[PDB]
DNA sequence: TTAT
DNA sequence: AATTTTTAAT
DNA sequence: ATTAAAAATTATAATTATTAAAAAAAAA
DNA sequence: TTTTTTTTTAATAATTT
């Protein structure tokens, strides 16, 4: 994604990043970027030296991931809706280039991994190759849609639709692992929505409002600030990195002064710079209507996990006959409200 | 600069093993006239209102309005050091960086002094006015810590309910239901062992009961608790230390 | 209506602390003479005969035969919220599949009613054709708590031996060997606290020992437990309830 | 060929609870005059000196210099199987690697012969030098029971200073900073509550907190510690074992 | 045909 | 996604 | 020299079942 | 306040397949 925006937020910005708990939601939704977890499923759960499979050939340790993942944010009042990827615009296709060529170099350097067989390196060297296909989301959309669940197809990216969501306040954050979020225009991003008790990995806020506050910026300069800092639709300017774009933004405002702005032997513009392709890309993107779909919730079903999961998956059946009880007995209870509601912020107060 | 001694030292002992397993960091905004503490949970749910004021200490004096950042868990790490019967003296000099306890003990003459390493912290404030509540229930201390300890076996749901002649604590669960009532004992002379219930109008809530285990770790500070509510109105677990003021705890309901 | 108003309300709490590690689930046969329970252990091993007879109740009464089923762990919690001194009233309902269950201390004000949620499991009970046995060893049951307790670190098995002078828990195992040869005092006074042992045959039984710590948690209901064996039939672990029946364990040998 | 008979059982009891954590194998150098034992732990930092004289055991009768090599978690699993007022006889045999215990009740008739099957391992004699110490300071040991937890939850580096006013305890980390400061206490009456210090040379250095805290589990065993140190010389935690002996705790510094 |  | 050493500029 | 940025190098985990301590509840 | 006992936790590989 972006390059270290989180470290310039963690290194500029402190008071925008609130480290909190799995339970400190508690009843406001959230937007996962479901491509997110389904690699972390697909990566981390292993059943040793490669993919876990049943015996019918296809993967399915990002179902359970996912599901026990899901029913743990259930447990804490977290109403997840999961928006999965669609096809994705042509400007992100350099970075598809990117992507083609390092799994590449990974199936070369499985050539070598397979010949030494040491498991520390075999395990290791294919973590790189998981694709997500078609089939890896028409198998993992049907599981959410026995809980009742609600997910949703991007017609472009769902990077930027978790943004339109938390924009319209259909939902009230989207729970996205890139920093992309910001830039389409989300004002709260969640980092490291993780099924984990443990403070590991605490559970980091980014409210973008604290971030323009801070810089001093709005949303269609922010934007400016993330084409120099690296994304994925275009390259940045070669001398340029984190702590040479905070000042630069802040003194030459759009990105058309910062071009005419610049000495170009020092910092040599790139060929490929559509930064107003871009521009008009992270404003307005071609995402789904949230007015158009409502987020629905459905009882979840207990038989029919046995007939597709159970069976077809072969999994344990005191796990997902447990999964369920302990879905519904953190479903038909009331929600508790915040304390926010009932009281308002009057003193600022710092140590 | 700052210096809070404290003969009855176990006051504030009892207040941290209290603030604990709720409060991770707080701000202690050390006014001149006492002792405040208004830090809300990081579960966004449960504030805490602490109020030792200057009176109650024995040796208190305080010139600027300070704000020491406080991870509260170190804090009774150093606070589980002293015994029930330390004088406990608080100091913070000028440039407060650190935060120097002085469990000055009575008689065996074990002079330890702690100096704990603060933490920044921004923790904002949150408006409490002053309201009168529908039910005021004035329980007894330890009768509330048996019954949220009682009702958290069935449920995570207390459904407390102000009766006439009595107070309601429903609860439900996998387990099947419970019903706790407690009438109302005003002919009884001593007020340890009394419920005293204040009534304008009825009203019926639901609270979570994980907040309310955490709420009653003040049982030993008091021998008496306060409960007050009011129909959408946070309930105010209130524990009145006698002459020093209130550990107040609020408390959101939840909402159908 | 069941209604079975207990007075003593330790009496009924301290018998669900011994059953919540030992009995999953099991069949209350409630009757008009007095509450018994003929169970079985869930890895099937142990047998546990529960015997409260109705004249230990303050007010009992039963329009019919009431064999529900209650799991034991759920109503072990809900009787760890009664008070040591509560009182302790019954009030099934014969329509619906919900045992109430009242506690109210009688200093105090707090009417506490806690209801369940019942899974009738309709067990058939296992009765036992009881008789005469060799030794039959009244001894003080907070002394033997601690007996099976010691050996259980030695070894996972004991041998229970009746002799002349006394019984003697030979206890084996990898770490050591462990025998506590408690001789027969049988002392004219504190006869809450004696041992008193019947002599029939020479007795040379052994057993398993991790049933016997889950035998050992009824110890604050009796002062004294009965340790009656014979020589191919299971003992009873008798814990005699003041004036009521008795919790009676089973545990079939090596 | 050896047996030694003591008449309160919690003084071998106390020991093998403050044993049990910090030394897992070792050798008992049982001798004629008395039982030593010259242990060292198991991450082989600190050095336990033990001696329990014969005077103070009821009835000895050591024959040869016996050294049996015990596991010490292996006892004090047995050692919990023992009542605090128990009469605690020792017994050992010439072929057989078996150390008897043969536990009596005093007031009961409750024989408790335990025997331990007892292995072979590297016999150490380590040798430790008297010599002079600089610093010795006697302080209750509940006071050193509280103060070794208290700086334990700072961080792991206790200093001690000495001074003839009193001494100072001295704990940092990133928690914060501790220091704890005694006082030479010499108008208390009793000695179980006076600090009392005999220094002339002043010496501050820095010990661990992992093994100080299992020292510290000799509390019971006497109600005074004393604290000999210098410079470069490992403190001496010393107990007293009531009469019989002494416990030496030695502690290499930082 | 599509994650950082 | 973060590190991390190496290469480069103020 | 500090600062800074782009070559390269490594990462995405969660449930039950124990488990070995570690403070809490009942009663010391 | 402090012993011993049971209840949570932070443990750590161990599958989960």
């Amino acid at each position: 994604g972006i390059q270290g925006l989180a470290k310039l937020i963690a290194d500029v910005a402190p008071s925008a990043i609130r480290e909190n708990d799995i339970k400190s939601y508690f009843g406001r939704k959230v937007a996962i970027d479901a491509s997110m977890s389904i690699y972390q499923f697909l990566i981390a759960v292993r059943q040793g030296g490669d993919v876990l499979q049943n015996e019918e050939g296809e993967t399915t340790s990002h179902l359970m991931g996912m599901f026990y993942r899901t029913i743990r944010m259930m447990e804490n009042g977290i109403k997840p809706v999961y928006v999965f990827d669609g096809k994705p615009p042509q400007l992100k296709s350099g970075e598809l280039a990117k992507r083609s060529e390092r799994r590449a170099e990974a199936e070369k350097q499985l050539q070598q991994a397979q010949a030494a067989g040491a498991e520390q390196e075999v395990e290791k060297f294919t973590k790189r190759l998981v694709k997500v296909t078609k089939q890896h989301n028409d198998e993992c959309k049907h599981l959410l849609s026995l809980m009742g669940i609600p997910y949703l197809d991007a017609p472009s990216e769902a990077e930027a639709s978790c943004a339109a969501l938390v924009k319209a306040g259909k939902v009230y954050a989207a729970a996205t692992e890139d920093m992309d979020c910001l830039t389409f225009g989300s004002p709260v991003l969640m980092r490291h929505l993780t099924a984990s008790e443990a403070k590991k990995l605490p559970i980091q806020e980014f409210h973008l409002s604290r971030i323009l506050q801070e810089l001093g910026l709005n949303q269609e300069q922010f934007v400016d600030l993330c084409i120099l800092l690296g994304s994925d639709y275009c390259e940045s300017i070669r001398g340029i990195g984190p702590k040479r774009a905070v000042d630069l933004i802040q003194k030459h405002k759009s990105i058309e002064e910062i071009v005419r702005r610049l000495d170009p032997n020092k910092y040599p513009v790139p060929e490929n710079w559509l930064h107003k392709e871009a521009h008009q890309l992270f404003l307005e993107p071609e995402v789904l209507d949230p007015e158009s779909v409502e987020l629905k919730w459905s009882e979840p079903n207990e038989e029919e996990l046995i007939k597709f999961m159970c069976g077809e998956k072969q999994f344990s059946e005191e796990r997902i006959r447990s999964g369920v009880k302990r879905l519904s007995k953190s479903r038909q209870g009331s929600t508790q409200g915040r304390l926010d509601d009932f009281f308002k912020v009057t003193g600022s107060l710092s140590s | 600069m700052f210096e809070a001694r404290l003969v009855q030292g176990s006051i504030l002992k009892k207040v941290l093993e209290a603030l604990k397993d709720l409060i991770n960091e707080a701000c202690w905004d050390i006014s001149s006239s006492g002792v405040n503490l208004q830090s809300m949970d990081s579960s966004h749910v449960s504030l805490v209102q602490l109020t030792l004021r200057s009176e109650g200490f024995d040796t208190y004096r305080c010139d600027r309005n300070l704000a020491m950042g406080v991870n509260l868990t170190s804090m009774s790490k150093i606070l589980k050091c002293a015994g029930n019967e330390d004088i406990i003296t608080l100091r913070a000099e000028d440039n407060a960086d650190t935060l120097a306890l002085v469990f000055e003990a009575p008689n065996q003459e074990k002079v330890s002094d702690y100096e704990m390493k603060l933490m920044d912290l921004d923790v904002e404030q949150l408006g409490i006015p002053e309201q009168e509540y529908s039910c005021v229930v004035k329980m007894p201390s330890g009768e509330f810590a048996r019954i949220c300890r009682d009702l958290s076996h069935i449920g995570d749901a207390v459904v407390i309910s102000c009766a006439k002649d009595g107070v309601k604590f429903s609860a439900s669960g996998e387990l099947g239901n419970g019903n706790i009532k407690l009438s109302q004992t005003s002919n009884v002379d001593k007020e340890e062992e009394a419920v005293t219930i204040e009534m304008n109008e009825p009203v019926q809530l639901t609270f979570a009961l994980r907040y309310l285990n955490f709420f009653t770790k003040a049982t030993p500070l008091s021998s008496t608790v306060t409960l007050s509510m009011s129909a959408d109105v946070p309930l105010v677990v209130e524990y009145k230390i006698a002459d020093m003021g209130h550990l107040k705890y609020y408390l959101a309901p939840k909402i159908e």
